[PDB]
């Protein structure tokens, strides 16, 4: 690891701390995740097993490369490839004016595909963030921070139970299903999607239940009609208030009428109805898509 | 050919999803004769290890996918050395088996209790180098399809009602557990590396159905997997002599998920009456 | 409730890098003379014998000081600033460098250090040096050994937060125990120079078993309506005790009592994990709802099977016991 110059610090992840450093032999800059072994008294962390086992397994122009692994004494590095920004600072620097739709279509229709990749893999991300989207100069969004990724078995067994974080956390989590699958993925898509259009968080809650009325409120309260076994569900308590439905001309106004319905499917309460990744791809909304170049701020 | 199995599914193309775990069975490698380039060693000693490693995992419930990724990994790893002593084949199976609970398992035992239950023949210490080791020799590839993992696939496919739905569990908890018995048996004999996990499952499935239902969960001819049912034969036999055991109960387990811990009974007293 | 956190943790402050270097030297100059120390140009901080002080120096000046003053003893002499911050520091105490490192990388000069304090002195005079740098002339002042049962009373409430497995912390001598409570309590500045200028432990221990059970609620100091925590509701995530000392990534210090339960408090932008103080918890800017006064963080759970699932840090420069 004596061939890495550091350059500045990135920020940190799920695990280790990730570091911007040039390759003195080629000269291309990469991202370089660290793992201090010594303090980590269960030798290498379970995250930094699981990621590195399936990012050597995922090879998409969507999901950030595992160039490299290396190991120096007590120091375990990821060499992963570098990339300029994430969605989170863009939609920040773009809080004023808002990301232009055709930018907006496109970064949808390159996390779907992505997505769609890992599930046909049987990996679940389960760490669908804008701090996790990292886009570059080109116009392309890849997803990264695969350390809460797991890859669910046929069938599905009981997984870990909280995961994602609060504000991207879908009802079906949140009320305690005891089995959880692909869905989970698209309702964060959905929770981003919205964000996009809107610019800010469309369920932000601080609390559990707190995020379960947030999304109540917006969508309804669910039925044995829209969703079968929620009243058997383990967290469904029948004190839940009564709301009805918030149009979506009135959540997401700047979307058009295919939008609306795109981001419908993709928030769906069922998730058997729930829209998948590739049936998503086939919507009309991804009809005349492009390749737009953000103009990023550094 | 293995046509295809797989039914319609939703949430991804059944034809890309079958590709892969093909793709899977045809990129980890898996060699019969990985132990003649370790001379002392003997396939004996290679059922001792794995039997052993079986209770290691009915003491502390870990799941069946745990053990047969920690065989994978012994079985992967110990085929890219040389010369291994028998006095480092506990250290290496408890690694794989450490490696493997914390892939798989969602609360998998800490490090003091895996070096506790190698009765100070290993150390917490030894443990982690040794998976560092491991997880280095097998190039960071610990995600195999299991034999287990495509039985799993069989009896899903084997009873389906409304199409889709193969992601929930849907099948028999009892005929579960007996081909995975079958499986735990023939697993301790290193020719079983002979034939594909994906045909060792189908055969053993076989064994205990009809040679259509295997055809229509799997796919596969029986020009396929003739030659792994005529070895499975002898193991087949001594296990239907003995009878099959039934689904017990583990504390802190659900009722719905205690064919998926893993149960050691009897295999080394089984497998010489096979090999006989 | 149960806290399988190891809270060892805090103490050690992961967070601050991995390599250190661990001087394990002492020095303590003599129980009554006249002495030159060199003092840290920024750090507020009034510091009690017995705590840890964390600190990130980035300014030139500092850096050389601490460099050279690694090999040459390593005190500085850390002044307890009164209400009238700039200069005007009558007492104070002594630092210990214990915990050394520099970081060139990045092309910074970035020195991560550790000291723990030692003397307590009063400052005769104030000179100059010939960078931006202030040597104290300080008489030290002496430790006055004159008991017991006011330390077992005061234990009696040190339980209740942080519940103790032993007399392993709280060391038997009255000294040692008296600084270390008075390292905890939530009180602010004025009451700090108080108890730092009172001299033998038992007077200390008598202020001390004094504002544990007579003070109510920690409010809001900046506009000073809100209730913001209960003793109730505090409890201590590190063998220091409820409160310690931290650095954040721009040097600053804060002391961050640890509770339960706050309330008046609303967050600003979203979890993160960067630079957390607590390894395993993801920190969340926190004000008071009236005046919009910084006043802590909310830490949340992050890993998998955390018995805490969310706390909170109050800073104590913006606290008023009441
Ligand atoms: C090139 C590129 C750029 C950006 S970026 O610019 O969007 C990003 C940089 C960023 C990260 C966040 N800081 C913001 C600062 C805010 C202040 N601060 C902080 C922290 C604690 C504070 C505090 C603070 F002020 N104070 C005042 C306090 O008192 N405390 C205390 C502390 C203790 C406590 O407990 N409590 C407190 O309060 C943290 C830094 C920089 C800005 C946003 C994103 C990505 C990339 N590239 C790239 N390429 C390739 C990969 C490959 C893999 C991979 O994973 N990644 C990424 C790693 C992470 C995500 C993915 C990759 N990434
Ligand atoms: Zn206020």
């Amino acid at each position: 690891m004596e061939n890495f110059q550091k350059v500045e610090k990135i920020g940190e992840g799920t695990y280790g701390v990730v570091y911007k450093a040039r390759n003195k032999l080629t000269g291309e800059v990469v991202a370089l995740k660290k793992i201090r072994l010594d303090t980590e008294t269960e030798g290498v962390p379970s995250t930094a097993i699981r990621e590195i086992s399936l990012l050597k397994e995922l090879n998409h122009p969507n999901i950030v490369k595992l160039l490299d692994v290396i190991h120096t004494e007590n120091k375990l590095y990821l060499v992963f490839e570098f990339l300029h920004q994430d969605l989170k600072k863009f939609m920040d620097a773009s809080a004023l004016t808002g990301i232009p739709l055709p930018l907006i279509k496109s970064y949808l229709f390159q996390l779907l595909q992505g997505l769609a990749f890992c599930h046909s893999h049987r990996v679940l991300h389960r760490d669908l963030k804008p701090q996790n989207l990292l886009i570059n100069t080109e116009g392309a969004i890849k997803l990264a921070d695969f350390g809460l990724a797991r890859a669910f078995g046929v069938p599905v067994r009981t997984y870990t139970h909280e995961v994602v974080t609060l504000w991207y956390r879908a009802p079906e989590i949140l009320l305690g299903c005891k089995y959880y699958s692909t869905a989970v993925d698209i309702w964060s898509l959905g929770c981003i999607f919205a964000e996009m259009v809107t610019r800010r968080a469309l369920f932000p809650g601080d609390s559990e239940i707190d995020q379960l009325f947030r999304i109540f409120r917006t969508l309804g309260t669910p039925d044995e009609v829209v969703w079968p076994g929620v009243t058997s569900m383990p967290d469904y308590k029948p004190s839940f208030p009564k709301w009805a439905r918030q149009d979506f001309s009135k959540v997401v106004p700047p979307l058009d009428e295919d939008g609306r319905s795109l981001l419908s499917q993709m928030l769906h309460y069922d998730p058997n109805k729930r829209i998948s990744a590739k049936a998503a791809l086939a919507h009309p909304f991804f009809q005349d898509v492009t390749k737009p170049v953000p103009h990023l701020r550094l | 050919s293995r046509g295809s199995p797989l039914p319609v599914l939703s949430w991804a193309n059944r034809e890309e999803v079958w590709k892969i775990m093909l793709n899977k069975e045809k990129t980890y490698l898996r060699d019969q004769h990985f132990l003649e380039q370790h001379p002392l060693l003997q396939p004996k000693m290679r059922a001792i290890l794995l039997d052993w490693l079986m209770e290691v995992c009915e003491v502390y419930k870990l799941h069946r996918e745990t053990f047969y990724l920690a065989q994978d990994f012994f079985d992967r790893y110990m085929a890219t050395q040389e010369n291994v002593v028998k006095t480092l084949l506990q250290l290496i199976g408890i690694s794989s088996l450490f490696i493997a609970a914390k892939l798989e398992e969602i609360y998998p035992p800490k490090l003091h209790q895996f070096a506790y239950v190698t009765d100070g023949a290993c150390s917490g210490d030894e443990i982690l180098t040794m998976e560092l080791m491991i997880m280095k020799a097998l190039k960071w590839r610990l995600s195999p399809l299991t034999i287990v993992s495509w039985l799993n696939v069989y009896m899903q496919v084997a009873y389906l009602n409304d199409l889709h739905e193969v992601l929930l569990p849907q099948y028999p908890q009892q005929i579960f557990i007996q081909i995975a018995e079958l499986l735990d048996l023939c697993v301790l004999d290193v020719d079983c590396l002979e034939f594909p996990y994906g045909i060792l499952a189908a055969s053993a499935l076989y064994h205990f159905s009809s040679s259509e239902l295997m055809q229509k969960v799997s796919g596969y001819q029986w020009c396929d997997i003739e030659n792994c049912v005529k070895w499975m034969v002898p193991f087949a036999m001594v296990i239907r002599e003995t009878g099959s055991s039934k689904l017990k109960h583990f504390r802190g387990v659900a009722d719905e998920d205690a064919h998926n811990i893993q149960t050691h009974r009897d295999s080394l007293d089984l497998l010489d009456k096979a090999r006989a | 409730n149960i806290i399988n956190f190891d809270t060892s943790l805090p103490t050690s402050h992961t967070y601050l890098g991995a390599d250190m270097e661990e001087f394990h030297g002492r020095t303590l100059h003599d129980d009554d003379s006249c002495q030159v120390i060199p003092v840290l140009p920024q750090v507020m901080m009034i510091l009690i014998p017995g705590q840890t002080l964390p600190l990130q120096l980035f300014h030139p000046q500092e850096v050389s000081m601490v460099r050279n003053l690694i090999q040459k003893d390593r005190t500085f002499a850390v002044l307890a600033y009164s209400n009238v911050q700039e200069r005007e520091a009558q007492f104070g105490t002594t630092a210990e460098i214990y915990a050394y490192r520099e970081e060139q990388d990045f092309g910074i000069e970035i020195v991560k250090v550790k000291a723990i304090g030692r003397q307590r002195f009063k400052v005769l005079e104030l000179r100059t040096q010939s960078d931006g740098i202030q040597q104290a002339k300080v008489q030290i002042l002496p430790e006055c050994v004159l008991a017991e049962t006011l330390m077992d009373r005061i234990k009696k409430q040190l339980r209740e937060w942080d519940e103790n497995l032993k007399d392993d912390s709280l060391p038997s001598n009255p000294i040692d125990f008296s600084y270390r409570v008075a390292a905890c309590l939530p009180i602010d500045d004025v009451l700090r120079i108080q108890l730092l200028k009172i001299g033998s432990a038992i007077q200390r221990l008598r202020c001390e078993l004094d504002i544990m059970n007579k003070c109510t609620s920690l409010c809001c100091k900046q506009c000073q309506e809100t209730e913001i925590t209960t003793k109730n509701e505090i409890f201590s995530l590190s063998l220091c005790g409820p409160m310690a000392a931290y650095v954040n990534p721009h040097g600053y210090v804060h002391e961050t009592l640890t509770v339960y339960k706050a309330c008046n408090l609303n967050l600003i932008g979203r979890p993160s994990t960067e630079h957390s103080w607590f390894p395993g918890y993801a920190w969340t800017v926190a004000q008071c709802k009236i005046c919009a006064s910084h006043i802590g963080w909310k830490f949340t759970a992050t890993k998998k099977d955390m018995s805490p699932q969310k706390f909170w840090g109050l800073t104590r420069s913006a606290l008023l016991p009441t």
